[PDB]
């Protein structure tokens, strides 16, 4: 991809004690309009994996078709497939960085930006980025595009260290989700009120939430807002 | 015999005679022995010298941290494999940060031996292997011939004589199961086992070679001294 056309806005994630949250809108605009309503841009790979990913969409469905080869690939031969041999978020993540710098290298990249979350085999959280580039890294809190300059600010405020996760409930970290969200659909002109959430818990399986909508909102105050400067 | 003479050809009543002849191959080499028990993997090998003033002809190969084999039969097809082996291991660690399970490797030794045994130009590989390793699922002993089978056992022995060693195996199956926690008792029985194929000749330092891999334990290679005190 030389310029991206369709694109997704901005996926965020977090972890707590015990899982990793990630969330992501519905959205897919093209050029300022807002064309298509109902894409799904996070993907479960198994039951222990999310893979949630921004940026042009065809170069998205085309991941998802990768991931499935791959799930299907690691079943052939393989009794432990739903075992100690299935696959784990840092396979999934090791992958999809080897074809983004390999795409880089040739000039021909994947115009995206992902996150990988999900619990490993020992119960440790996993939550990693990746973008068009190849640059990778992990933090407590991941967000990519316009989130990263909105949503890792209000996050960070919750978990602000590794310290810091072992104290964090899964409904405190849902609940600054949710709210980050918000605060996007508040100011990005990019935007949907629709999003879908996912939290991954070592204890309880994965939990996909979908057709969620930014609740009660602070609109009253414009009544108070004139003209500008001068006016009434 | 007309049918004999490549490996596209069968004979009339369905038999590959080359394939044959590489496990006649076989059959002459050094015997080698691998067991394994619930948290440990072992191979015995007994080496050969051309005469006195010469060396011992290596017998294991490291493949990875987790996983090497023994070879029986013609070298340089064991190092061919061994290096397709860990070209493929290397692989699967570079792109998925994982380690290769043992039985995937043993279907990877057989489609590339297969491929050799269809078309025409190429021989069959010439050498019988143990594999042993250990992964996720806990420790695994392979045996894999040219024609492309490969079995999982508890215990095995290969090359010439070897049957003594595989009834010994065969018959204290359920003691070294349980030798958990305890790899020396492991490698003795080992020792017992490739014992039974001597004939006319006994174990010495520059004779034998042991391999182990386990839970906490990576692959290592014993030879010389470090054998000393399992004769």
């Amino acid at each position: 991809t030389q310029q991206p056309i369709v694109t997704g806005t901005s996926v965020i994630s977090m972890k707590y004690d015990n899982g990793v949250i990630i969330a992501a809108d519905n959205l897919g605009s093209y050029g300022s309009l807002l064309r298509f309503n109902g894409v799904e841009r996070l993907i479960p790979v198994g039951d222990n994996t999310v893979v949630g990913i921004s940026g042009d969409i065809s170069d998205m469905q085309h991941i998802e078709r990768l991931l499935k080869d791959l799930v299907t690939e690691n079943a052939y031969d393989n009794p432990l497939a739903d075992a100690e041999e299935a696959l784990e978020p840092s396979y999934i993540f090791e992958y999809l960085a080897t074809v983004m710098y390999q795409r880089r290298s040739k000039m021909n990249p994947l115009w995206n930006a992902i996150i990988v979350a999900g619990v490993q085999s020992n119960g440790d959280q996993f939550l990693r980025y990746v973008n068009l580039l190849g640059v990778t890294y992990s933090s407590p809190t991941l967000a990519t595009g316009f989130g990263a300059h909105m949503a890792n600010p209000l996050l960070r405020k919750v978990v602000d260290r590794e310290s810091d996760i072992p104290k964090t409930t899964v409904q405190v970290a849902e609940e600054a989700i949710v709210n980050a969200m918000r605060v996007l659909y508040y100011r990005d002109a990019r935007s949907s009120r629709n999003f879908s959430l996912a939290i991954i818990d070592k204890n309880t399986g994965l939990t996909f939430k979908k057709n969620l909508q930014v609740e009660n909102m602070k609109w009253d105050f414009a009544k108070d807002i004139k003209g500008y400067g001068t006016q009434k | 015999n007309n049918y004999d003479g490549d490996t596209v050809t069968f004979s009339p009543t369905g038999r590959l005679f080359q394939v044959e002849y590489a496990l006649e191959a076989i059959k002459q080499g050094s015997v080698t022995v691998g067991l394994r028990s619930n948290t440990h993997a072992v191979l015995v090998a007994l080496k050969r010298n051309a005469d006195e003033l010469s060396s011992y002809q290596k017998k294991i190969i490291k493949c990875d941290e987790h996983m090497g084999l023994s070879l029986a039969g013609l070298a340089p097809d064991a190092r061919v494999l061994s290096n397709y082996l860990r070209q493929q291991c290397n692989y699967s660690s570079l792109v998925f940060n994982r380690k290769l399970a043992v039985e995937r490797a043993g279907h990877l030794l057989c489609d590339k031996a297969q491929k050799n045994t269809q078309s025409y130009g190429g021989r069959p590989y010439g050498v019988g292997l143990l594999i042993i390793g250990y992964d996720k699922s806990g420790a695994h002993l392979l045996e894999f011939q040219p024609s492309g089978n490969v079995t999982e056992l508890y215990g095995t022995a290969i090359g010439a004589r070897s049957q003594g060693a595989k009834t010994y195996l065969e018959r204290t199956l359920d003691t070294f199961i349980k030798i958990d926690g305890n790899p020396d008792e492991l490698i003795k029985a080992g020792v017992e086992a490739i014992s039974q194929s001597l004939r006319d000749e006994s174990l010495t330092v520059d004779n034998l070679s042991i391999a182990i891999v386990g839970k906490d334990t990576p692959f290592t290679i014993y030879d010389g001294e470090a054998v000393a005190k399992y004769i």
